[PDB]
């Protein structure tokens, strides 16, 4: 047998790749697919098999680069491989935004900071900073200022004007190709707590 | 009500970041975003590397768990250093908290640059800072009119930088003319013939220094920078 031909891969929903090529001429029982994240060696490779000229990938990795080739095999054994075909996932919206610290400036400012999501899933576009007042129980009690952070390299936000002795719950999720994570939270009372920051 | 983040925050991590590169290009490397070229670790490990001349362990690989090791071992190494690092967590740092990454470096700048000041007539229950800016006062002593209270708005017309220098070496320094020189002017004399002269690398901007209150530590990290000039 020789190489499959025309290595053909492409992202296919979540997590997964549909990958296919011509079959050899003869009749092969079937494929061996080896696939890996570019940048690991062929030894981190999977392998898969498959009786037809095409295989999903699954539980791959979200917005994640893979190389994949793939070999026929038949009455005399394993042919040669097939060229390589390089391919990337689509995006999965990211976790949460580490957790949030707090510099305060003073009794009514302050400089909020996180840092990005341990799995971004994708590249972050942009965070909302949503931020209230909050009663005894931890609650809002009205209405949340919404702040979109439209660059995504700054995390980190200077807010002023706040209310003295008076507790604001904040909270910033992440934004990427796929939408909106979950949100990162945390309760802040600034007459409560000089440049060193505070972390709930 | 929000507003932009504070231009001190700016100025001190183009400080730091022109700092933690004046050491890392001894090791053939370069740091461009403080926010983002230190998470995977490498740079940290480098960086402590060159500062005490020791060797360091390194975790080689692509992944987060493998930046979160590779950053521990910076942490790590600090920590029993007996270096203090307070309410800092690893993935703090591999994920890119910019506020912490700051402390992070800051904490490095103190304990291996400002910590090592000695002033005549000192104490040991006096900070390093308190013992640089004895130094800054012994230093300026003498010359008319000058006065050195702080780290902040006593640097500003930059006639305490050029003194410190003349000092050292009246013949680079016509302190006749920083007297009648604007701040601005005063300051980038300073800072050039500093760098051409001493060896002591721009860290500051003229027009981030000119200002009513300069970032501190900033000042500090550089008035740090013409002590080690200084025997």
């Amino acid at each position: 047998l020789g190489a499959p031909q025309n290595p053909n891969a492409k992202a296919a929903g979540s997590r997964k790749i549909h990958f296919n090529w011509l079959p050899p001429s003869g009749k092969p029982m079937g494929y061996r697919v080896k696939y890996w994240i570019q940048g690991d060696s062929e030894s981190e490779a999977h392998l898969l098999d498959s009786k037809v000229p095409s295989v999903e990938l699954t539980n791959l990795y979200p917005y994640c680069d893979y190389e994949m080739k793939v070999c026929a095999y038949g009455a005399q054994g394993e042919g040669p491989y097939s060229s390589l075909v390089s391919c990337r996932t689509h995006q999965e919206v990211p976790s949460e935004p580490g957790r949030l610290a707090f510099n305060v400036v003073s009794s009514t400012v302050t400089q909020l900071s996180w840092a990005e999501p341990a799995e971004t899933n994708g590249e972050i576009t942009a965070y909302e900073v949503c931020y209230g007042l909050v009663n005894d129980d931890n609650r809002p009690i009205g209405p949340m200022k919404k702040v979109l952070v439209d660059n995504p390299k700054n995390r980190m936000l200077l807010i002023e004007n706040l209310r003295e002795s008076q507790p604001y719950r904040y909270t910033v999720k992440a934004r990427n190709g796929a939408g909106w994570g979950p949100e990162r939270e945390a309760i802040i009372n600034l007459a409560t707590q000089m440049s060193i920051p505070i972390i709930p | 009500v929000i507003r932009i983040a504070d231009e001190r925050d700016r100025v001190q991590k183009k400080t730091f970041t022109k700092w933690v590169n004046k050491h890392l290009i001894k090791a053939q490397r370069h740091i461009s975003d403080l926010y983002e070229d230190l998470r995977d670790g490498h740079n940290l490990i480098s960086l402590l590397e060159v500062l005490s001349g020791d060797s360091l362990p390194r975790e080689k690989g692509r992944m987060r768990f493998h930046k979160l090791q590779n950053v521990q071992i910076a942490l790590d190494y600090l920590r029993h250093r007996q270096v203090k690092l307070v309410n800092i967590r690893n993935d703090d740092i591999a994920d890119g908290n910019p506020k912490l990454t700051l402390g992070l470096i800051w904490t490095i700048i103190l304990h291996f640059q400002i910590s090592d000041i000695q002033v005549s007539g000192q104490s040991e229950d006096m900070t390093a800072k308190e013992k640089l800016l004895l130094w800054s006062q012994r230093m300026v002593e003498g010359y008319q009119g000058l006065r050195c209270d702080n780290f902040t708005s006593s640097w500003r017309d930059g006639r305490l930088f050029n003194a410190i220098i003349h000092r050292h070496k009246p013949l680079l320094i016509d302190m006749n003319k920083v007297y009648r020189q604007t701040n601005l002017e005063n300051l980038d004399q300073a800072f050039s013939v500093a760098e051409r002269d001493l060896g002591v690398t721009r860290l500051l901007d003229p027009e981030d220094v000119d200002v009513p209150q300069p970032d501190e530590k900033s000042i500090i990290t550089y008035v740090s920078s013409l002590y080690d000039a200084m025997p």
